[PDB]
């Protein structure tokens, strides 16, 4: 039957549908295999940004961006990011790709986030023949550079010492609230067709028989602000993180309705189709930034 | 081990990079990334 049909949010509900426009892991995302020199990897493919989102190693939130530890240095020395070259690749402001990149009439002119990816998806391993391994990389908003990362393991809590490799976790937190953590995939047009605000005096909702509904069932966790509703959402969010296949495909806890007065964080994982206006709520996805609000309704 | 790094997402020990945005150019990590 025809309980669907008529639905007048299906374009601007489209971005929320994570599986569609991201279709990857949000909280860990190690979406694509590469072949290197006969030897498998993973490597994250979602085809949105991800706000907010930071690695904290053993504690510290001050040091993933550091460059990965070489030569003499110990490996808890260093950080994920590509350590420097020369000619230095990495890392590199926006106003220095977008000189890089003058001549190339494809590249110079893209949005800062999907040239950040495009940079970090340039320089490829002598090793790989085929050029099938892209690396990740983080955008910080603070002082608009873009950070190649050399290590695209994004959990291990196998981790313990100077030298034994270090436990990390991803996460959303004051210190990250600067940066975008980019994938090769990211779309050039994720402005268009990705979530980035939260929604503010809107809840999301299901359209069924001409009218939006409530989300049937939630997960309720209390939450002190919309910052923290958005950490937990992404905690719960969809992850590529081996459980012992280990592909999600977007699929997850991807959303949150905030209620600001009662501090309950609802989440949900199946996407919404519509928007109620409450003003005691607001909408987050675990992609989205974690203050940034969109005050009008839709 | 060496197929949980694989499984977590750990890269391949590379040294040695070449461009594939025109033009093609060498970059090289001066000293061993620390494995």
């Amino acid at each position: 039957r025809s309980n669907y049909m008529g639905n007048p949010w299906t374009e601007y509900m489209a971005k929320y549908d994570i599986e569609e426009v991201h279709g990857s892991g949000i909280r860990v995302d190690l979406g694509e295999d590469a072949e290197v020199a006969g030897t498998q990897y993973r490597l994250p493919s979602g085809k949105c940004p991800v706000f907010g989102k930071g690695i904290i190693i053993e504690n510290s939130k001050t040091t993933f961006l550091k460059p990965v530890a070489t030569g003499n240095q110990d490996l808890k020395d260093g950080g994920f990011a590509f350590p420097p070259t020369n000619p230095l690749i990495s890392p590199m402001t926006l106003n220095g790709m977008r000189d890089f990149y003058k001549n190339n009439e494809y590249v110079k002119n893209l949005d800062e986030l999907t040239l950040c990816s495009r940079h970090a998806g340039n320089m490829n391993p002598d090793n790989d023949k085929n050029s099938n391994y892209k690396y990740p990389a983080v955008y910080d908003y603070n002082d608009k550079k873009c950070h190649i990362l050399y290590i695209a393991a994004q959990e291990n809590n196998y981790c313990n010492k100077r030298n034994s490799m270090f436990c990390f976790r991803p996460a959303k937190d004051k210190l990250f609230e600067n940066y975008v953590y980019l994938s090769k995939n990211v779309v050039d047009n994720w402005e268009e067709v990705c979530p980035r605000k939260n929604l503010e005096n809107a809840k999301f909702g299901l359209w069924v028989d001409g009218n939006c509904e409530d989300i049937p069932h939630v997960n309720e966790f209390s939450a002190n602000d919309l910052f923290e509703c958005n950490k937990l959402v992404f905690e719960l969010s969809a992850s590529d993180q081996p459980k012992q296949r280990y592909k999600s495909h977007g699929k997850g806890y991807n959303w949150g309705n905030y209620n600001r007065e009662t501090q309950k964080c609802e989440i949900f994982n199946v996407k919404p189709t519509c928007l109620i206006n409450d003003k005691s709520y607001i909408a987050t996805t675990a992609l989205s930034h974690p203050i940034e609000v969109e005050h009008n309704f839709p | 081990i060496s197929q949980h790094a694989t499984d977590i997402g750990m890269g391949p020990a590379t040294s040695c990079y070449t461009s594939t945005i025109p033009p093609p150019k060498q970059v090289c990590i001066q000293q061993a990334v620390k494995a």
